[PDB]
C-alpha cells in the first residue's frame, strides 16, 4: 500500500552519501546545514511551521536515496521547502526562495546554483517526487505533542513549560535522523519524557492514570524506555556538541 | 627426455615486505625492500632513496629483520626462506665490489609439523636473546643468539594453543615475554609466555588472558615507554599491558579490514595503519607521566589521513616519508603533511615506482608490425588495477593504463583496432536497495555503455535477498581503444553474473569478428555454480550490439577457437559447439572426465586440458567420428595455475606450488597403455605463481632462418610482478648448459648459502623433488658477471661441439658468445 | 538367477571407456559407463595373452579373495567382462578379461597431494572409523591387503570410504607358516618388521600402514618419507625409536637385524614429536606405530579406542572440499 519510510540507526552507515567516501560527521554535518538552511528559509519566508518539517523530511529522505556529492544540499533543500510549500498548502514562488537563499548563502555556497538557480531547482523537482514516491503526505510530532497535552490535567503553567521545551525539542530533532528512525508519534512522547526529566516533573499524575508509571503508554501503545532513552540520546548530542544549552 | 630453458625477463616488482634499519652503517638509515626472491640494500637520504645493493637469494623471502646483537658496530639481517633456510647476513663493502657476507646459515625444518594458518611469522626478542618462530601449530622454534650458532640450531617449545593467529616478542618485560593471539573454539583470545633459554619450555606469562574480538587481526608490540601491545581486528583497536585494558571501537575501521602496521616514533607515541581501501590511519598514544612513575595509555586515537594504494606493508622513514610497499598496485613514496589538502587529504605522493601486482592476463600484440612486439597486461586489482603495455627499448619501456577497477581477461581483435578486457567493481548495497560504487572506474566512464537485457534465466526462482552493507561485483566488458587505451565501451552484465572467459576470432562461414564472453551465476549458497551463459558481441561503428546467447549448466571458465568452432570448458565438462548459419551455437560433442576443466590450449585437432586437479589431459578432436577422445594423461596429482602446449609432444604446466612441469607423451609405443601415459620429464621450482601462459617475445624476429640455440618463445607472467620466458633446447645445448650450472654453482656464492638444487627443486608440501629436463637460465646468464678467474674454471676440462662433426674443447670467450647469444631472446 | 550370479558371459561393449584414471596393483586402471545402467563403473584389464602360464595368478587371487569379500567399506567387484569371442571354434579368441568395479568420486592421493582438501578431527574419525572397520572385516577373514596406500583409499562426496586393489592381497595363517613376499607395501608405509626381512608377517602390516595415514590426515604429509629401506628404518627410528630386544624381544629372529642397524639406539619421540594431535588420536597413533607387530594393535582394538569408539557412521562428516569464487588470484 505505502511505502516504509523508517530505517535502523546502524542502516545509515551505509547510505549513498556513506558509501561514496563521505564521513559520517560530514553528512550528518551536510545534514543540519539542510535541515537549518529550510528552516531558516522559510522562516524568512514566513511559512507554518508544518510547511518547514515537511520540507525537512523530504530532504531527509532524499539523501536516503542518493549522495550528497552529487546533488548540492542547498540545491536540494530548496527543491524540498518548495514542494512542500504546495504539499502543505502554503505555497511561495520559485523565485521568492532563490531571493531568500542568496541573503542567507554566502558567494560560495550559492554556487550550488549554477548559472540558473531557478532552473537548477525546478529540474529537481521531478527527481524529488520520483524519489519521494509520490507520497506526499507526512506528519509531524507538533500535531501528536499537542493532541498528548490536551488530555493532561493540573499546573497550566508546569504542562506549558513542558510543552514549549518538548516543542524545542522536536524543532531541534530535525537536524537529526530521527525523523527516519522513528515515527512522529514516538518522537514527540520522547520530547514529552525528556522535557519531563529536565524540569522533574511527574507526567504520569497529569494523566487520567495517575498511578501509570509508564504515562507513555496512554499516548502511545508498546513503546520501551530503551528508545525513549535512546531518542533523548539522539537530541542532547546536538546541546552537548553546539554552543546552545539544555533549556532546563 | 624433453629438454627446455627459462629466464626472467622482468624482475619480482610487487614488494611482499619493507623495513628499516642500520645495515650497511651504523649512521645510515636504509630501507631494506624485500621482493619475491629479492632483496633490494637502499640508503635513506632527503632526497629519497639511494641504491647500494641488490642479491638475489635462492629461495623465497619469507621473514626478513634486523637486528644489532651486543658487540656488533651495525644491524645484521636474517631471513628466512618459504623452504624453511635461515641465515644471518652482514653487509661488506671494500670500495666499489660490494657483497654481502653470510654469517651463519642452516635449515629450520622440522621432520613432522603441521604448517600454520596464518603462515610463517619471525620475530626477535628485544634484547636479541633469541629469534622466535612460528613454523607449525602447537610449536615455537627458538634459535639462541649465541656467538657460536653459526649452523642456527634450534630447540621446539610445546605450545597449548594450536591455533594462533600472530605473535611478537613484548617489551619491557623483566624475562623474554611472548604476546600472542590465539583462535579456539570459545574465540580469540591474548596471552602471554616466558620463555627459558636456560630450561628451554615456557614459564608462566606475566598478565591473563581475556576475550577479545572474533576477528582479532594483528598483534603490535608497543616500546618500553608505553609498554604492552596494541591488537587490531576488525571493528576494535585494544591495548592490553598487565592489568590495564583499552578498547576504541571507531566507526571508521568498519568499514575496510586492517592489515598492516607501523610505528612511527621509537617511544611509540604514534602508529600507521592501513585498509584494503587504500585508506591510511594513524594510531596515536596518549601518555600520563609524573616524574615517569607511571607512563601509562589515557586513550588512543585514530585519523584519517588519506588514500595510499593497497600496501601490503608500510614503514616510515626520516623527513616525513613513508614507503607505501604494494603487492596488488604501484609501490610509492608518499609524503606526509601536517597540512590538508584541497581535499581534506594529508597524504602527497612523492614518487611512484611501477608494480606490475598480479598479472591476472596477457596478450603479445605488435601493435606497430615493427617485428618487436608488445606486451599488454592486466595488472593490479580493485584501485590499483590498471592496464600496463611493455616492450623492449632501446632497459624496458612500460606505459601504465589505469583502469581503477580489478582486470579479469584481455583479448585483441585488430579488425575493430581494440582490445577487449573483462573487470570487474565492487559497490555496496546502499539504503536505497541498489547498490553505490565508492570510487568511479573504467565501466561507469566509458564513453558509450550498455548493459545485457537478457531473460534467459528469467525469475530462475531465485530473488535472493540482499542485506545493507553487503558488497557485490559488477562484471563487465571493456572496449579500449589500441591507440589512446581510452574506454570506448563497456558492457555491463547480468546481475550476479561473473565474467570469467573471453576469446576474439570469426567462427563457422561467418566473416565477422565476434568477442565472445563466458559467463557464470555466483551465488554463496552454490558450491558450484549451476548456471551460465556464452554470450557472442559485434564491436561495430563504436557499440556493442549482443549477436547471440547460449545457456549452459555451469561456469564457463575458458574458451578458445578451435578451426572454426568454439571450445568452451563448463564445470567438468569440455563441449565444442558449432557456429551454425542461423549464428547461433550448437552442440557437437563433449568431454566429461573431468574434475573442474580450468586452463584450456589447442593445437591443430589435439587439446590440452588443464584442470584443477589431478593435473593435465590431452584431448584429441576425432573429426571422422565427431567425438572427442583421449589420449594421454598425466596421472601424478597437481593443483594447475595455468597450461600452455609448447610442442606436439611436449606439454607446459604450472602450479600453485610455485613449480613448473614437462609432460610428454611416450612416444608412439606399441601398448595402449604406454601411450595413454603422459610422462612428466621435466621438474623446476619457479618460486612464482604463473597466472597466464602466452606465445611470443619482445625481441626483434628476423625471418630470416638462423640456428639459433632456444626454439619457441612462451611468456608468463605472475602474482608478483615477475615476466619470464621458456624455451627448448636441443640434447646437446642441454647438456652443454647443464654441464655449466654444475661449473657455475660451484663457483658462484650465494646469499645465505642456500644450494642452488636446493633452491630449483620442485617442491611441494608432501614431496621434494631435484629438478630435471630445465636450465636456469638466470644461472647462465650470471656468466657475464664473474671474473676472469672464475671463468676459466668452468670452462676447464669441458668440451665443445665446435664446428661440424668434432669434439673441440671451448675457450672461455667460446662460452662468452653462447651466453651472449642466449640474452637476446628477451 | 542373473544378479550378478553369471560371470564371464557378458562382453566390453556394453561399456564404453571413458579414460584411463590410474595404475594399480599389477595392471593400470580405467573408468568406463555401462551402456544399459548408465553407472560409472571402474576396469581393471588383464591380459590373459602370455600363454606362459595363462590366467595370471595374482589376478586368481583377487577374484578369488573379492568375491568371499562384502563390507560398506570394500569396493565390491560388480561383475567380470570379456572381450569378443571369435568364431564357432574356442581355440581362435585371443581375448582379455576385464574386471569390473564400483567407481568411486575422488581418491586419497589427489585429494591430498593437491592439497585442496582439508581434514577436522570429525573428518579424521569419520575416515578412520570406516578405515578400521573394513579392515577388521577383512582381517577376520583372514586376508592382507599388503599395499594400503592414499591411492587405494577411495572416497566419495557423501563421506563414504572403500578399499580398493587386492591383487596383492593374501591369505594368513597363524597356524600354517608359509613364507610370502618380504617387499610388498610402499616403502613410506612398510612396517619396520618387513624392513628387517621378516618373510613370514602378520596381519599387522597393513595396522603399521594405516597408522602411518591418521599421522598423514593430521599433517596432511606422510610420516617417513625415505628412497631407500635402511633410510627409511632411520626415519622411523628417530621416531618410535630404534628396535630393539627391550622393546622387541623377537626383532633378533628377524634376519637384517644385525645388518640394518640405525645410526643410534634412538629413544621413541613419537608422543614428543606429536603434541600438536588431539589426546584420544596420539594415543591411537602411538600403539598403530608400534615396532614390535606381537605388541602392534589389532584392527579390532583401533575401534574399541576413545577416538573411534563412540563415532557413529550416520554422521560420515565428509571432507571439506574447496569451493569456487573464493579461489585462485586475489579471491578471499
Ligand atoms: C581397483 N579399483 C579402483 C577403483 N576406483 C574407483 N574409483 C577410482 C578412482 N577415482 C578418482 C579418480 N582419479 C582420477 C584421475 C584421472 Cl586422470 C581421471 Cl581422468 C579420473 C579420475 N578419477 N581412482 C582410482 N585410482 C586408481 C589408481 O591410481 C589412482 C586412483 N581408483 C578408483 C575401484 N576399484
Amino acid at each position: 500500500t505505502k511505502p516504509c519510510w523508517y530505517w535502523d540507526k546502524k542502516d545509515l552507515a551505509h547510505t549513498p552519501s556513506q558509501l561514496e567516501g563521505l564521513d559520517p560527521a560530514t553528512e550528518a554535518r551536510y545534514r543540519r546545514e539542510g535541515a537549518r538552511f529550510i528552516f531558516d528559509v522559510g522562516t524568512r519566508l514566513g511559512l507554518h511551521y508544518d510547511t518547514l518539517a515537511t520540507g525537512i523530511i523530504y530532504f531527509h529522505r532524499f539523501y536516503m536515496f542518493h549522495s550528497f556529492k552529487q546533488f548540492p544540499r542547498y540545491v536540494t533543500g530548496a527543491c524540498c521547502l518548495f514542494l512542500a510549500g504546495k504539499v502543505e498548502e502554503t505555497p511561495k514562488k520559485c523565485k521568492d526562495i532563490i531571493k531568500t537563499a542568496r541573503s542567507l548563502l554566502n558567494d560560495v555556497q550559492f554556487g550550488q546554483f549554477g548559472d540558473d538557480p531557478k532552473e537548477e531547482v525546478m529540474v529537481l523537482e521531478r527527481i524529488l517526487l520520483q524519489t519521494i514516491k509520490f507520497d506526499l503526505q507526512v506528519e509531524h510530532p507538533y500535531q501528536f505533542l499537542l493532541k498528548y497535552a490536551k488530555q493532561l490535567k493540573g499546573d497550566k503553567n508546569k504542562i506549558q513549560k513542558l510543552v514549549q521545551m518538548a516543542w524545542t525539542f522536536v524543532n531541534d530533532s530535525l537536524c537529526t535522523t530521527l525523523s527516519l528512525q522513528w515515527e512522529p508519534e514516538i518522537i514527540a512522547v520522547a520530547v514529552m519524557y525528556l522535557a519531563g526529566r529536565l524540569c522533574k516533573f511527574e507526567i504520569q499524575e497529569w494523566t487520567s492514570k495517575p498511578m501509570y508509571r509508564r504515562w507513555w503508554e496512554q499516548f502511545v501503545q508498546d513503546v520501551p524506555v530503551d528508545v525513549l532513552e535512546d531518542i533523548c540520546h539522539q537530541i542532547l548530542d546536538l546541546y552537548s556538541q553546539g554552543k546552545q544549552q539544555m533549556p532546563h | 627426455m624433453s629438454y627446455n630453458y627459462v629466464v626472467t625477463a622482468q624482475k619480482p616488482t610487487a614488494v611482499n615486505g619493507c623495513v628499516t634499519g642500520h645495515f650497511t652503517s651504523a649512521e645510515d638509515l636504509n630501507l631494506l625492500i624485500a621482493k619475491n626472491t629479492r632483496l633490494e640494500i637502499y640508503v635513506v637520504t632527503a632526497e629519497g632513496l639511494r641504491p647500494v645493493k641488490e642479491v638475489g637469494m635462492y629461495g623465497k623471502i619469507a621473514v626478513m629483520e634486523l637486528f644489532r646483537p651486543k658487540g656488533e658496530s651495525k644491524d645484521l639481517l636474517f631471513i628466512l626462506t618459504a623452504k624453511y633456510n635461515a641465515c644471518i647476513l652482514e653487509y661488506k663493502q671494500s670500495g666499489e665490489s660490494i657483497d654481502i657476507i653470510t654469517r651463519a646459515h642452516g635449515n629450520v625444518q622440522d621432520r613432522i609439523g603441521r604448517p600454520s594458518e596464518t603462515g610463517i611469522i619471525g620475530i626477535i626478542d628485544p634484547e636479541c636473546r633469541m629469534i622466535g618462530l612460528r613454523l607449525y601449530d602447537g610449536l615455537f622454534k627458538v634459535i639462541p643468539l649465541d656467538r657460536d650458532n653459526k649452523e642456527l640450531k634450534a630447540f621446539n617449545i610445546r605450545l597449548e594453543e594450536l591455533h594462533v593467529i600472530d605473535v611478537k616478542f613484548l617489551y619491557g618485560c623483566q624475562a623474554p615475554t611472548i604476546c600472542f593471539v590465539y583462535q579456539d573454539p570459545q574465540g580469540r583470545h591474548v596471552k602471554t609466555y616466558e620463555v627459558s633459554l636456560r630450561e628451554k619450555e615456557f614459564n608462566k606469562g606475566p598478565w591473563k588472558q581475556e576475550n577479545v574480538e572474533a576477528e582479532a587481526s594483528m598483534v603490535i608490540a608497543v616500546p618500553e615507554p608505553f609498554g604492552g601491545a596494541i591488537i587490531i581486528g576488525q571493528e576494535s583497536i585494544t591495548y592490553h599491558n598487565g592489568d590495564k585494558y583499552l578498547a576504541i571501537a571507531p566507526p571508521i575501521i568498519k568499514q575496510s579490514t586492517i592489515v598492516c602496521h607501523n610505528r612511527v616514533d621509537p617511544n611509540g607515541s604514534r602508529y600507521l595503519l592501513g585498509d584494503m581501501e587504500g585508506r591510511l590511519f594513524m594510531l596515536l598514544l596518549e601518555k600520563e607521566e609524573q616524574m615517569d612513575g607511571t607512563v601509562t595509555l589515557k586513550d588512543l586515537r585514530v585519523e584519517l589521513l588519506g588514500e595510499t594504494s593497497i600496501a601490503e606493508c608500510l614503514t616510515y622513514l626520516d623527513n616525513g616519508v613513508v614507503f607505501v610497499g604494494s603487492r596488488l598496485g604501484d609501490s610509492q613514496l608518499v609524503k606526509l603533511n601536517v597540512d590538508s589538502n584541497e581535499q581534506g587529504s594529508y597524504v602527497v605522493a612523492m614518487e611512484t615506482f611501477t608494480n606490475l601486482g598480479p598479472i591476472v592476463d596477457m596478450c603479445v600484440v605488435d601493435l606497430e608490425r615493427q617485428g618487436q612486439g608488445q606486451l599488454v597486461t592486466c595488472s593490479g586489482a580493485f584501485k590499483e588495477g590498471s592496464l600496463r603495455i611493455i616492450r623492449n627499448g632501446i632497459k624496458l619501456h612500460i606505459r601504465t593504463v589505469p583502469l581503477y577497477e580489478s582486470p579479469r581477461k584481455i583479448c585483441y581483435q585488430e579488425v575493430s583496432q581494440c582490445f577487449g578486457v573483462l573487470s570487474s567493481r565492487i559497490e555496496v548495497q546502499d539504503t536505497s536497495g541498489g547498490t553505490t560504487a565508492l570510487r568511479p572506474s573504467a565501466s561507469t566512464q566509458a564513453l558509450s555503455s550498455s548493459v545485457s537485457s537478457s531473460k534467459l534465466f528469467s525469475s530462475s526462482t531465485a530473488p535472493h535477498e540482499t542485506s545493507f552493507g553487503e558488497e557485490v561485483e559488477v562484471h563487465n566488458l571493456l572496449i579500449i581503444d589500441q591507440h589512446t587505451f581510452e574506454v570506448l565501451h563497456a558492457h555491463q552484465f547480468l546481475q550476479n553474473e561473473y565474467a570469467l572467459s573471453l576469446v576474439s576470432c570469426k567462427l563457422g562461414k561467418d566473416p565477422n569478428t565476434y568477442f565472445i564472453v563466458g559467463t557464470a551465476m555466483v551465488y554463496p549458497e552454490e558450491a558450484e555454480p549451476k548456471q551460465g551463459r556464452i554470450v557472442v558481441f559485434q564491436y561495430s561503428d563504436g557499440k556493442l550490439q549482443t549477436v547471440a546467447e547460449k545457456e549452459v549448466k555451469g561456469a564457463v571458465y575458458s574458451m578458445v577457437e578451435f578451426n572454426g568452432k568454439l571450445l568452451a570448458s563448463i564445470n567438468s565438462t569440455v563441449r565444442l559447439y558449432e557456429w551454425t548459419t542461423e549464428k547461433e551455437l550448437r552442440t557437437e560433442c563433449n568431454h566429461y572426465n573431468n574434475i573442474m576443466a580450468l586452463y584450456l590450449k589447442t593445437k591443430g585437432d589435439f587439446i590440452l586440458v588443464g584442470d584443477l586437479m589431478r593435473s593435465v589431459l590431452l584431448l584429441a578432436y576425432k573429426p571422422m567420428e565427431g567425438n572427442f577422445e583421449e589420449i594421454a594423461r598425466d596421472f601424478n596429482p597437481n593443483w594447475m595455475s595455468a597450461v600452455e602446449i609448447l610442442d606436439d609432444d611436449n606439454f607446459l604446466g604450472a602450479e600453485n606450488a610455485f613449480n613448473l612441469f614437462v609432460c610428454q607423451k611416450d612416444s608412439a609405443a606399441t601398448t595402449d597403455e604406454e601411450r595413454q601415459h603422459l610422462q612428466e620429464v621435466g621438474l623446476f621450482h619457479l618460486g612464482e605463481f604463473v597466472n597466464v601462459f602466452c606465445h611470443g617475445s619482445l625481441v626483434m624476429q628476423n625471418l630470416g632462418e638462423t640456428s639459433t640455440p632456444t626454439q619457441g618463445s612462451v611468456l608468463f607472467g605472475t602474482v608478483n610482478g615477475m615476466i619470464g620466458l621458456v624455451t627448448s633446447l636441443s640434447e646437446s645445448w642441454y647438456n652443454l648448459l647443464l654441464d655449466m650450472q654444475n661449473r657455475l654453482n660451484k663457483v658462484i656464492k650465494s646469499v645465505g648459502k642456500i644450494e642452488h638444487s636446493f633452491w630449483r627443486s620442485f617442491h611441494t608440501e608432501r614431496k621434494t623433488e631435484p629438478a630435471t629436463g630445465f636450465i636456469d637460465g638466470d644461472l647462465i646468464e650470471s656468466f657475464l658477471d664473474i671474473s676472469r678467474p672464475k671463468m676459466q674454471e668452468v670452462v676447464a676440462n669441458l668440451q665443445y661441439d665446435d664446428g661440424s662433426g668434432m669434439k673441440r674443447e671451448a675457450t672461455a670467450d667460446d662460452l662468452i658468445k653462447v651466453v651472449e647469444e642466449l640474452t637476446r631472446i628477451h | 538367477g542373473q544378479t550378478e550370479s553369471d560371470w564371464g558371459k557378458r562382453c566390453v561393449d556394453k561399456f564404453d571407456i571413458i579414460g584411463i584414471i590410474g595404475e594399480g596393483t599389477y595392471g593400470q586402471v580405467y573408468k568406463a559407463k555401462d551402456k544399459d545402467t548408465g553407472e560409472l563403473v571402474a576396469l581393471k584389464k588383464v591380459r590373459l595373452d602370455n600363454e606362459k602360464e595363462g590366467f595370471p595368478i595374482t589376478a586368481i587371487r583377487e577374484i578369488k579373495i573379492l568375491r568371499q569379500l562384502i563390507h560398506r567399506s570394500v569396493v565390491n567387484m560388480k561383475e567380470i567382462v570379456t572381450d569378443k569371442q571369435d568364431a564357432l571354434d574356442f581355440k581362435k579368441d585371443k581375448g582379455a578379461f576385464y574386471l569390473v568395479f564400483e567407481y568411486m568420486d575422488h581418491d586419497l592421493m589427489g585429494l591430498l597431494e593437491s592439497g585442496l582438501v582439508h581434514f577436522s578431527e570429525d573428518h579424521i574419525k569419520s575416515f578412520m572409523k570406516q578405515l578400521m572397520e573394513g579392515l577388521e572385516y577383512c582381517h577376520k577373514k583372514n586376508f592382507l591387503h599388503r599395499d594400503i596406500k592414499c591411492s587405494n583409499i577411495l572416497l566419495n562426496n557423501s563421506g563414504q570410504i572403500k578399499l580398493a586393489d587386492f591383487g596383492l592381497a593374501r591369505l594368513y595363517n597363524s597356524e600354517e607358516s608359509r613364507p610370502y613376499t618380504n617387499k610388498v607395501i610402499t616403502l613410506w608405509y612398510r612396517p619396520p618388521e618387513l624392513l628387517l626381512g621378516e618373510e613370514r608377517y602378520t596381519p599387522a602390516i597393513d595396522v603399521w600402514s594405516c597408522g602411518c595415514i591418521l599421522g598423514e590426515l593430521f599433517t596432511k604429509k606422510p610420516i617417513f618419507q625415505a628412497n631407500l629401506e635402511l633410510a627409511q628404518l632411520e626415519l622411523i627410528s628417530r621416531l618410535c625409536g630404534s628396535p630393539c630386544p627391550a622393546v622387541w624381544p623377537d626383532v633378533i629372529k628377524l634376519p637384517y637385524f644385525n645388518t640394518m642397524k640405525p645410526k643410534k639406539q634412538y629413544r621413541r619421540r613419537l608422543r614428543e614429536e606429536f603434541s600438536f594431535i588431539p589426546s584420544a588420536a596420539l594415543d591411537l597413533l602411538d600403539h598403530m606405530l608400534t615396532l614390535d607387530p606381537s605388541k602392534r594393535c589389532t584392527a579390532e582394538q583401533t575401534l574399541q579406542s576413545d577416538f573411534l569408539k563412540d563415532v557413529e557412521l550416520s554422521k560420515m562428516a565428509p571432507p571439506d572440499l574447496p569451493h569456487w569464487q573464493d579461489c585462485h588470484e586475489l579471491w578471499s
